[PDB]
RNA sequence: CCUUCGAUAGCUCAGUUGGUAGAGCGGAGGACUGUAGAUCCUUAGGUCGCUGGUUCGAAUCCGGCUCGAAGGACCA
């Protein structure tokens, strides 16, 4: 029986929305949290301190992108993901290469595993479930990866998909062996029918594991039945164990899924403000001296004026990438902080209203999903 | 002597407001290469109150130079009307008139005259621009009267006498008649025993109470040369080479390796052995390796950073060393 | 006065050998929603210093001036 690493103290009464706390060896996080994906992250600019700066207590990894360069046998040599990009907190693992090329790009899986290829022939390295999880054992992140067939993809092959995702998820559970050190989240994938991801919902809820997801839904179909997939898929697990959202990041997206009741949720040159997103690129207000946002406590803002980056934009390219990035994740974590805060006092209901308010002002201007979605949960504009 | 804090645009290049900050050795004068300040002039035409708040550091002195040491002089683009200042403003045709609006838009603490005598990269032509560069120091003299708030500001003179050295050293002695701020050196950019022997015989007779000048000498060898010529005031373009084309620098002061090879994947040490530097304590020589490997901009930040700490402590071990 | 070179996007230069302009570096619109299959797509920004001639067509061929770098000093 896996231990349930979340606990519960305010929960939304006019909506789904929870507020809790994960326990983990190197660190707490609070839910719900908004994890940035760490290698975008790292190579747009930003250092471990800055980024730590900010409050960020979760991050992102891919273990295939590692695999590639330098190896796995270099990366536990060494124990590389924890002393190599000096993160300190929380980091999440990813199998990667299953992208929306699916297929198409990629070569087809095997009985043992999937298959990698490469410009060098001997850069290619197995990744089987058993190999998956002593990589990532390797890597020694809180929250271990399961490799699963993650699809963008209609027909009966999402079917074979889930039949081997299943199968893979025993040989991981089969080949964990340490339970208690790291966490393992399972995968839920059908495709775009509900009976099958119902199904799906059936056996995952059948094996204990320690965590859940969803996946294979942004960019394949609209907001309004995502919502609906991601609302019915959280009504059936219970509250005892995480559940975790992929293909979010947007303020609406993230208010949303909130009050359905998630918890987890994954080139600069754009700000994110409490107007909405606004690309610094535009010209309209270089001239103009004001903060990009005065009551936001990142130092681009309350140090730097947007003139003063609109010179610099390209002018030193890194650096205007790494404040425009290191903004905008600051920007996402104050949006998380306050979510959190009108959950934990009971504000949500009314307090949604005002963030539409925020960007929209009233309720006519509001994405119509969006407004189905607070209707259907028990929130009227 | 003393070191220029090389600024791209305000901050280091690749370095923010934080990551600089975070620099030790950080000198009290920042660098800005008029090169790069064109359109910064027109946004503070009307912003009237300095760059130091456009910048969000008003407490550091401001110098403007001309050249960007990185590329500070052709076989001959300078005259004495206006600068082909290589950077990112300021090659239209900036005039008298246009340097004059440039640096009341700018309001730097010293202001760089405009350079000349392209002869050091005989008598007559010599003699022509020391006439010449003489009568461009009296008209920004002139004209630098004319503004109250302009008045604030400092001139730095410049040296110009063409090929032969005693027509340099009569227009070191004309121009030094003039009370100008500062002293330039044109023509030097980095050097050999030839070059070696004219900015010797040229400093020779400058008066001891105003501060030299080179451009185009970063090289720690032409850098010690220079002063032991007797060049105060210096330039710092060779860390952002050695970082631009993937390079870390090696010399000890108390060249350059390049990292695009696999002999360096195995090696847990940082690029200093043991030192008390910023790269001893930021990562492992690995981490940067996989990262050039990679691509990533997060290695060119800490080579940046990692170069612009140990050319600064350097130029203060340097300075140390000459003044005790 | 005389001789040799030099002036092009915010700016170094390729083109300068006649096809209305590109790259590095500036800078424009948009995408950051499990990045190594390379920081990506769209694309704003050049009376090519001025004047004049040549040509179907000129940054380019040709002369000189304003401003010139470089040589003999209009004068030393
Ligand atoms: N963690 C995680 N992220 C994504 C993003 C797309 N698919 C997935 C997935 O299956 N798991």
């Amino acid at each position: 029986s896996a231990p349930r690493i979340m606990r519960l103290v305010a929960e939304c009464s006019r909506s789904g929305a929870r507020a809790g706390e994960l326990r983990l060896p190197h660190g707490t996080v609070a839910t719900p949290v908004f994890m940035p994906v760490g290698t975008q992250a790292t190579m747009k600019g930003i250092t471990t301190e800055q980024l730590d700066s900010l409050g960020c207590r979760i991050c992102l990894g891919n273990t295939y992108h590692l695999g590639l360069r330098p190896g796995p046998e270099l990366i536990r040599k060494a124990q590389g993901l924890h002393g190599f990009m000096n993160w300190p907190h929380n980091l999440l693992t990813d199998s990667g290469g299953f992208q929306m090329v699916s297929l198409f790009s990629l070569s087809e899986v095997t009985e043992e595993g999937v298959h990698f290829r490469s410009p060098y022939d001997g850069e290619e390295t197995l990744l089987s479930p058993e190999r998956s999880v002593e990589i990532q054992n390797a890597l020694g992140s809180d929250i271990i990866m399961q490799l699963d067939h993650v699809v963008s993809v209609t027909g009966p092959l999402v079917e074979e998909a889930m039949h081997r995702s299943v199968r893979w998820l025993d040989r991981c559970i089969a080949a964990h062996k340490h339970p208690d050190k790291q966490n393992l989240f399972a995968i839920i994938q059908g495709g775009l029918n509900a009976d099958l991801r119902t199904t799906c919902l059936k056996e995952m809820t059948k094996r204990d594991v320690p965590g859940f997801a969803i996946g294979g839904l942004s960019g394949g179909e609209s907001k309004a039945q995502f919502w609906k997939m991601v609302a019915l898929s959280t009504s059936m697990l219970p509250k005892d164990k995480p559940r975790y959202l992929m293909g979010v990041g947007y303020a609406t997206d993230l208010v949303v899924c909130v009050a359905l009741g998630c918890d987890m949720f994954d080139r600069f040159g754009s700000a994110l403000v409490p107007t909405g997103n606004l690309q610094l690129k535009k010209k309209q207000y270089a001239k103009d001296f004001s903060p990009i946002n005065p009551e936001c406590p990142c130092p681009t803002c309350q140090t730097h004026s947007r003139a003063f980056l609109h010179a610099l934009l390209h002018s030193d390219n890194t650096t205007a990438l790494h404040h425009l990035t290191v903004h905008n994740i600051a920007y996402q974590l104050q949006l998380l902080s306050a979510v959190r805060s009108s959950i934990l006092e009971q504000r949500f209901p009314d307090f949604v209203r005002n963030f539409m308010r925020t960007m929209y002002g009233d309720h006519s201007l509001c994405p119509a999903w969006a407004v189905e979605a607070l209707a259907s949960v028990g929130i009227m504009l | 002597p003393g070191c220029l804090l090389y600024t791209r645009t305000g901050s280091a290049p690749h370095l923010t407001h934080q990551t600089l900050r975070n620099i030790h050795g950080v000198p009290g004068i920042a660098q800005l290469t008029l090169s790069s300040l064109a359109e910064h002039h027109e946004v503070l035409a009307e912003y009237k109150k300095g760059v130091g708040s456009f910048i969000g550091m008003p407490e550091s002195l401001f110098y403007c130079s001309l050249h960007d040491p990185v590329t500070p002089g052709p076989a001959g683009y300078v005259t004495s009307k206006s600068v082909s200042v290589w950077g990112f403003g300021g090659r239209v045709e900036m005039t008298v008139s246009k340097f004059m609006a440039i640096q009341e838009a700018l309001q730097p603490d010293w202001f760089q005259c405009l350079s000349d005598g392209e002869a050091s990269c005989s008598i007559k032509r010599a003699r022509k621009s020391v006439d010449r560069s003489l009568l461009f120091l009296d008209s920004c003299l002139r004209l630098q009267e004319e503004s109250e708030v302009l008045q604030k500001s400092v001139i730095i003179g410049v040296i110009e006498g063409g090929d032969v050295m005693e027509e340099r050293l009569r227009s070191a002695r004309e121009t030094a008649k003039r009370p100008v701020g500062g002293f330039l050196l044109d023509g030097f950019q980095g050097v050999t025993e030839t070059r070696l022997h004219l900015l010797s015989s040229v400093t020779a007779e400058l008066p001891e109470d105003k501060p030299r000048l080179i451009c185009g000498v970063s090289r720690p060898d032409e850098v010690l040369e220079c002063i032991e010529r007797g060049v105060d005031l210096f330039e710092s373009f060779f860390p952002y080479q050695v970082t631009e084309r993937g390079c870390a620098l090696t010399f000890t002061f108390d060249f350059e390796i390049n990292l695009k090879e696999k002999k360096y994947q195995e090696d847990f040490d940082p690029l200093v052995r043991g030192c008390s530097c910023y790269c001893c304590k930021n990562h492992t020589r690995a981490y940067i390796h996989h990262l050039l490997m990679t691509n990533e901009l997060l290695a060119g930040v800490l080579l940046m950073m990692h170069n612009f700490e140990h050319y600064f402590g350097f130029f203060c071990s340097i300075r140390e060393a000459l003044k005790n």
